[PDB]
């Protein structure tokens, strides 16, 4: 019954380019550092004991479901990561955001390559234009906030479209 | 010779059709802007002449499209003399959002004037159906590539919509040559026979048209 | 425009009529503009939607004079086959890119009519007395896929002859295609048969379908 140990990631995006960096730490409810860490790949026990594991390089086989648990018996909610390959990917900060809390959406380009025209849609409806790519931050979450969204860009003058994106919210009487 | 399209923003202007220049002696001109972004305030479209004579008011709408961009478009009335005269125009946009102005003028098209040749023609029945017949008309060797295809029908000008023509192309004569096609319904032709296939270029005398009757039978 | 740098492009050409039915040797085309010179190949790889194997391939690669790099491959198609729907795709891969190029093509679809073809001629004008224009108006018909072409006393012409339009749709469901092939007195002296042909994946019997012409 009590507070089960959470993973973050930095950055937050947890579907990311092959080749990419990113971090995956696990609670400051552990702060002092009281307990050494296991974290889980996918099934195995990864040999990093630290606060916080990395990922370099991040090769496909790095895909996968991620936890970490500390010396009790509960372990984190799992994440799960993705590595893909292609012109525009649609990242997000979180895919189910609780009600209130913030959301990130960006529309990357492959080896950061540039996006002029980048167009955020929302259940097939156009929500943001913008000459440059940018970011889509929404501060605090809603219920029309939800449904599935997908960019789209122009890449070195050529057109491309992310894979689609479902995001949810939820609710708490 | 790309300090055209500012931050991204992309702007045509068209010039009168031959049409529009001749019969209905009321030509203009309009400017388009694409890619704009919505924002608190609108653009600021600006007309002006080489000459340095004042301009006459233009007309302006603001299109939220589909895709989350905004479009801008601005009509302007001229003098259909000016214009043949070799007048030239400019449309000058400006906005926050963009670095360097936009502009985009135009004018008469040059070169040699080589008069319109047009010849009609009409298909026989087929076995497929024997109330329907279909018009062709060809107009070749002429310059500019500017031309306004019609066509008539017992005084009436037909709604455009009705005759498909296609785009110019070059000769091996220095000329240009364009092709139209108007199906017919028999109805019609026993309204009359006499078929008109107007075109209006900058050329042909003496009243810049040049049309050639057709009929079936 | 100037200095932002354009992306590779990819194109895949289908069979035209004639190469399939009277040449019976069709052939399709992928052509690959905007490449820029690497260091690494530029994969190009020829496959079938059945899994059957396909035959050798053609290859060019023409540095142009914008800078870029072009390369072509053309691939020989057994006429059954296509006709009978078959799926041909072409894979282009280059080093520095996320996902591969992939561009296909097959027989297109629909209902299929046969052409309806009608031969015109000028009358002469007083610019000049010894050249006349012809034209040759094909409608009512689909696919769009159509090879037009000429005839002249068993000669058949120039393809730089003759300029023939694009594909167009009318309000009967079908397309329709215009030719115009200027003429020399010389040639109509010789005979007045001008033959404008057309070749549809439909007309009967020989795929074939053409109008005779003359002046006077
Ligand atoms: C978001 O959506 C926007 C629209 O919803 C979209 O904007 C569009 O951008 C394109 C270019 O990116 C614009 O194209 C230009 O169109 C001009 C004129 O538009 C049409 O109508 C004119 C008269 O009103 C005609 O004179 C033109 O011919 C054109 O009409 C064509 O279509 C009709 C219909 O079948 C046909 O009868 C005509 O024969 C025409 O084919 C043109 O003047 C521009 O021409 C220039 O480019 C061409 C080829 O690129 C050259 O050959 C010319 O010489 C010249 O340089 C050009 O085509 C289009 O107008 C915009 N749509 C709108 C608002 O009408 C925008 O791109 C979208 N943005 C994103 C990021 O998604
Ligand atoms: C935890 O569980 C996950 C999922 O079960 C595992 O991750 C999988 O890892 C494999 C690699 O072993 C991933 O497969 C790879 O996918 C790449 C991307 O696919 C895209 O591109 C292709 C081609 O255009 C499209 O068809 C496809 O739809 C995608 O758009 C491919 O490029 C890879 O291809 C290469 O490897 C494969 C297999 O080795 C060969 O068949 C190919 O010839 C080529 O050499 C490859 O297919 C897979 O996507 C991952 N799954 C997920 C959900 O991400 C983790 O590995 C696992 N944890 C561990 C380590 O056990
Ligand atoms: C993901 O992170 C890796 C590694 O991070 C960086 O390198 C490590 C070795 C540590 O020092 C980290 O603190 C550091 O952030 C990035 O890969 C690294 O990329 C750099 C260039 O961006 C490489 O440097 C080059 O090294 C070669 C040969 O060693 C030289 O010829 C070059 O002149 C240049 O110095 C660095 O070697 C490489 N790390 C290794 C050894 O793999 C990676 O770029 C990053 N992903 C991104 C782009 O975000
Ligand atoms: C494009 C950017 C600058 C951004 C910019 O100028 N931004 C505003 C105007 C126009 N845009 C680019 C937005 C239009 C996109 C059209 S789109 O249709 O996509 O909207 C500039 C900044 C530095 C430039 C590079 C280096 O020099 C090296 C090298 C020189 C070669 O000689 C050409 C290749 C290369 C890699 C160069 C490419 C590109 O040149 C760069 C990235
Ligand atoms: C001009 C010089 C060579 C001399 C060559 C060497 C490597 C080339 C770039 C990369 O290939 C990546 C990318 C592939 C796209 O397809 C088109 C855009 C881009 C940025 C290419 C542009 C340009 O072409 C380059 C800078
Ligand atoms: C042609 C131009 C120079 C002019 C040079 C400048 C940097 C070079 C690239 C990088 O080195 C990375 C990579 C190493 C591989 O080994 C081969 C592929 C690749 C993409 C190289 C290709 C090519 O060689 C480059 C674009
Ligand atoms: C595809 C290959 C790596 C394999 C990588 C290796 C070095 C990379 C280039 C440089 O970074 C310079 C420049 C930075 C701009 O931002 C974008 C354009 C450009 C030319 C980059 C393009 C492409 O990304 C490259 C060729
Ligand atoms: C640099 O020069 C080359 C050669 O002029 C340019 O390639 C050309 O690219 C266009 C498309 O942008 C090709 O047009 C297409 O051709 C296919 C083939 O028939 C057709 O099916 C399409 O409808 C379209 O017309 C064109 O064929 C091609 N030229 C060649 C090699 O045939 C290239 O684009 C230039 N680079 C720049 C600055 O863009
Ligand atoms: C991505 O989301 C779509 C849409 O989800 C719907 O809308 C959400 C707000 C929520 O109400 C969901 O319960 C809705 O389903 C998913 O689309 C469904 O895809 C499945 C295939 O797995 C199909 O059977 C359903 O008919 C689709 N529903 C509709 C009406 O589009 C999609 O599945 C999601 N991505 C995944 C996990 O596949």
């Amino acid at each position: 019954v009590p507070q089960k140990p959470k993973v973050s990631l930095n950055p937050p995006w947890n579907r990311i380019f092959k080749g990419e960096n990113v971090t995956l730490t696990c609670n400051g409810n552990n702060f002092f550092e009281v307990s050494s860490t296991k974290w889980f790949h996918n099934g195995s026990l990864s040999e990093e004991t630290n606060s916080s594991l990395n990922i370099v390089n991040a090769k496909f086989e790095d895909s996968g479901e991620y936890k970490c648990q500390h010396q009790q018996v509960a372990e984190s909610e799992p994440v799960y990561l993705e590595v893909f390959s292609d012109w525009l990917l649609l990242q997000a900060s979180a895919e189910v955001v609780m009600e209130g809390q913030p959301l990130f959406l960006r529309c990357h380009g492959w080896r950061n390559w540039d996006v002029y025209k980048v167009i955020y849609y929302k259940d097939g409806e156009a929500l943001k234009y913008w000459y440059e790519n940018h970011a889509i931050s929404i501060t605090n979450a809603a219920a029309e906030d939800s449904g599935t969204y997908y960019c789209t860009g122009k890449v070195w003058q050529l057109d491309y479209e992310s894979e689609p994106l479902n995001i949810t919210v939820i609710k708490a009487p | 010779p790309c300090d055209s399209n500012p931050r991204g923003v992309s702007a045509y202007l068209s010039r009168p059709s031959p049409f529009d220049l001749f019969i209905r002696k009321s030509p203009t001109i309009t400017c388009l802007v694409v890619d704009l972004a919505p924002s608190k305030g609108t653009v600021n479209l600006t007309w002006s002449r080489a000459s340095g004579k004042p301009v006459n008011h233009s007309t302006r709408k603001e299109e939220k499209q589909r895709n989350g961009t905004l479009t801008v478009t601005s009509t302007l009335p001229v003098g259909t003399r000016d214009w043949i005269e070799g007048e030239t125009y400019q449309c000058r946009v400006t906005h926050p959002h963009l670095p360097r102005a936009l502009m985009r003028s135009t004018t008469k098209t040059s070169g040699p004037r080589a008069a319109p040749e047009v010849y009609a023609f009409a298909t026989p029945e087929w076995p497929g159906s024997r109330d329907k017949r279909t018009l062709a008309c060809l107009i070749q060797n002429f310059m500019p590539e500017d031309i306004s295809v019609q066509w008539l029908h017992n005084e009436v000008q037909l709604p455009d919509a009705r005759h498909s023509t296609t785009q110019p192309r070059k000769t091996k004569g220095s000329g240009f040559f364009v092709f139209s096609r108007l199906e017919v319904t028999r109805a019609e032709w026993e309204q009359k026979d006499e078929f008109i296939c107007r075109a209006v270029h900058e050329a042909a005398s003496p009243s810049q048209t040049v049309q050639r009757a057709v009929s079936v039978n």
